[PDB]
């Protein structure tokens, strides 16, 4: 029992039972209003009578009797009609889900959720490292261009030196020197041999 | 498939049909005897005004609550959602008393798309860093193989030092 | 006058549900005419 | 010692009969409590009543012990009130959880939205960024390589004069053959 | 000591009702009593009577003065049902429009973190400290020096075998 109708009131903005209570305190008050109408109308009509009074505390208790009858039948009828109102209206048939919470049909586990947000932070930081990794690689390459050009420059100096050497006679001073000493070694050998003869 | 406004009007109309029937003229007469002996036509007029003003008053009340907060449009919306969804026949999702479960259920997709966005971005950055790093490695290969050639020709020029050595050796007595 | 029923319990002791039930006109006439006499 | 009226009688005859016996014994207790204050035998005419309607109290308790009004002493609005008072605290707790859970994300969104204005570890290529050779060392290596080049060049240009002196000396000595 | 000698009755109402029923006997006892004191002595007989009934009866292990009765009036039910309705419509409103505002905040902070992540793309790590350049002021000087030495040893190798020619020419006749 005791049904709060927490979903039936989510769509309407009020509990159906409270609305039925407001409807009741409306209808009953209207009934007693028309009873005040008939009572004071039979009271004003009473002043113009021949014979004796047959009134006024007598003519009121009768209105109280018919008022008790009307409260019985009106109360029962309102109870059944209110049950009807809570059955066919103001009721979410449980067959139907409101569009307010359309996505909550498929639940998402909390392990997958904490795992997912943790993976989100991890991938944020991971990207943040990959970016400056790109920056450092591009910087090391851009700076590496300079040392490559400098080594190419020194190699260009050595090639130009072998070109200035290739011209003027002696390409590389390796076969020349070993031929300069040998022909000199003879020039000394024939020098001594001509100093021993000149005596 | 009856509009809930029509069922409401039928419940009010039938409720009055059973109140005006329960409030029989005999029931208003046998108790209001003292008055009924004289002018049995004045009593009829008073009962008529009573019952008519009563039923028009209560019908005016329900007509006033239908315009209370646009309740006709609310009930028409409910009929719409019922017809729009009466295809499942299965018990719908009623909100369990765990706010974090529902909130995570609605928040899940907007976190999935973020996780996969950052996934694609970090994979693009990963591939770019891969190829770029390969270019760096090739550059290192080139600079080292250049240093080797510089040293090679340098030693090639330092080789004739010995040639000068035995040159000055044989040039001295 | 001024003597009435004032409590009117809002959520105390009443049964629940109805699905496809022959278009509920029958249940309209049947919810009335229950248990009451003068 | 009014409590002594309780333990006075009848533990084995259920509870309703003990309640009736409690009724009679309480009646006699009040009767005996009224006696010590009698001013004006007037005492003798009293018992003729007390015994009479005390016996009629015995037959009244014995009569309505059977019908049901006495045994109704020993046995749902309260249940639905309990379920309602549990529901209201459960929805209190849930309402608190919703308020706090909402303020959390509100101040989180305001904090992160007002926070951005007011080589790393675990990298993918972490091995490549750590095998970085010293390039300035290579530039200095060239700077001294050119110095070694100049000193070897000066050694050679010194040896060509070391030779030139011997060539002029030899070409002048061989001219002295005249 | 051994307690619960009092009659165990699960209802306080029945005791009061049957007690009010049997009060007419001790009320009838006041006939054989002087009219000077009959009224306060019947009040004393009543209070001591039903007092002796209550002190020797216990509801549910609870004394007559400390035991509550499950009889709720209409005021308690009106207040409790009022607060209950308040919390039903309140928790309903929370379930309805709270996940939407929370969704607004989280969907703001997600694209906010992505936006502050995009502005980080100018990481700009400087690096490349580098070194001092030595150009070619003496490089051309070393090349010209190598020209002088190269042609000098070329002419030396040209004129030395002529000196060997003059040498072996004077070694015979």
């Amino acid at each position: 029992s005791v049904d709060p109708m927490t979903y039936e009131a989510q769509f309407f903005g009020f509990t159906p039972q409270t609305c039925m209570l407001r409807i009741y305190i409306a209808f009953q008050d209207y009934l007693f209003e028309v009873m005040q109408a008939v009572e004071q109308v039979i009271l004003k009509k009473l002043d113009g009578i021949p014979d004796c009074d047959i009134s006024p505390v007598q003519i009121r208790k009768c209105t109280e009797k018919f008022l008790c009858f009307m409260k019985g039948h009106f109360d029962n009828l309102f109870s059944k009609m209110e049950q009807l109102f809570l059955q066919l209206i103001l009721r979410i048939p449980s067959n139907i889900l409101l569009p307010e919470d359309k996505c909550k049909e498929t639940p998402y586990s909390e392990e997958d959720f904490q795992h997912l947000q943790k993976e989100i932070e991890q991938l944020q930081e991971k990207y943040k490292t990959e970016l400056c990794t790109k920056q450092a690689l591009l910087a090391e390459l851009e700076e590496q261009k300079i040392v490559q050009a400098k080594l190419k420059q020194t190699l260009t100096f050595f090639d130009e030196l072998h070109n200035v050497g290739r011209d003027h006679g002696t390409s590389d001073f390796r076969e020349s020197l070993v031929s300069l000493v040998q022909n000199s070694r003879k020039l000394q050998n024939i020098r001594d041999n001509v100093e021993k003869e000149s005596k | 498939t009856i509009s809930r406004v029509k069922l409401l009007d039928t419940m009010v109309d039938t409720f009055l049909q059973k109140l005006v029937a329960a409030g029989s003229y005999q029931r208003f007469t046998d108790c209001y005897k003292c008055f009924y002996q004289l002018q049995p036509a004045m009593t009829q007029q008073i009962y008529d005004k009573f019952i008519a003003q009563l039923q028009t008053s209560i019908r005016e009340e329900i007509s006033d609550i239908k315009e209370e907060g646009n309740l006709e449009a609310v009930l028409n919306a409910l009929d719409k959602i019922v017809e729009e969804g009466k295809v499942r026949k299965e018990p719908a999702w009623r909100p369990s008393g765990i706010p974090e479960k529902d909130l995570h259920s609605v928040m899940a997709p907007y976190f999935l798309q973020q996780r996969d966005t950052l996934r694609r971005h970090v994979q693009k950055q990963e591939a770019e860093n891969q190829q770029l790093a390969d270019a760096v490695l090739a550059g290192r290969r080139q600079v080292e193989e250049l240093q080797l050639q510089v040293q090679a020709q340098q030693q090639a020029w330092q080789a004739l030092h010995r040639e000068q050595r035995e040159l000055v050796a044989v040039l001295r007595e | 006058l001024d003597h009435l029923k004032n409590g009117y319990r809002r959520r105390f002791c009443r049964p629940s549900r109805t699905e496809q039930g022959q278009n509920v006109l029958e249940i309209l006439q049947d919810c009335f005419e229950e248990k009451s006499l003068a | 010692g009014i409590t002594e009226l309780s333990r006075s009688i009848s533990v084995d005859l259920a509870e309703s009969k003990r309640l009736g016996c409690l009724l009679l014994s309480s009646f006699q207790f009040s009767i005996q409590k009224l006696e010590p204050f009698l001013r004006d035998f007037s005492l003798e005419s009293f018992r003729a009543k007390a015994s009479s309607l005390s016996e009629e109290l015995k037959h009244f308790a014995d009569g309505l012990e059977t019908d049901g009004t006495l045994q109704k002493c020993f046995e749902s609005l309260e249940a639905s009130v309990a379920e309602m008072k549990e529901y209201i605290t459960k929805f209190s707790l849930e309402r608190q959880t919703w308020d706090q859970l909402l303020l959390h994300y509100q101040q989180e969104a305001k904090e992160i939205l007002s926070r951005g204005s007011t080589t790393y570890l675990g990298s993918s290529q972490n091995e490549v960024l750590n095998t970085k050779p010293d390039y300035q060392k290579i530039l200095q290596n060239q700077s001294k390589v050119f110095d070694c080049m100049e000193l070897v060049m000066d050694e050679l240009q010194g040896s060509v004069k070391q030779l030139q002196a011997f060539m002029d000396e030899s070409t002048q000595c061989f001219q002295k053959v005249s | 000591p051994r307690e619960d000698f009092r009659v165990r009755c699960t209802s306080k109402r029945a005791v009061t009702e049957m007690l009010q029923l049997c009060g007419r006997f001790v009320q009838k006892l006041g006939d054989a009593l002087p009219e000077e004191i009959r009224e306060p002595a019947l009040r004393d007989a009543q209070w001591t009577f039903e007092s002796a009934v209550q002190e020797n009866i216990s509801i549910n292990g609870q004394a007559w003065q400390e035991a509550s009765d499950n009889c709720f009036m209409d005021s308690d039910i009106k207040v409790l049902e009022d607060q209950f309705d308040e919390i039903i419509v309140d928790i309903a409103t929370k379930r309805k429009q709270y996940p939407r505002k929370i969704l607004e905040c989280v969907i703001k902070t997600i694209k906010a973190k992505q936006e502050i992540l995009k502005q980080y793309h100018p990481v700009v790590h400087p690096l490349d400290l580098k070194y001092d350049p030595d150009p070619a002021p003496h490089m051309e000087n070393l090349k010209c020096r190598g020209e002088t030495v190269a042609k000098e040893i070329s002419e030396a190798m040209k004129s030395l075998p002529a000196l060997i020619e003059q040498g072996e020419g004077f070694s015979q006749v």
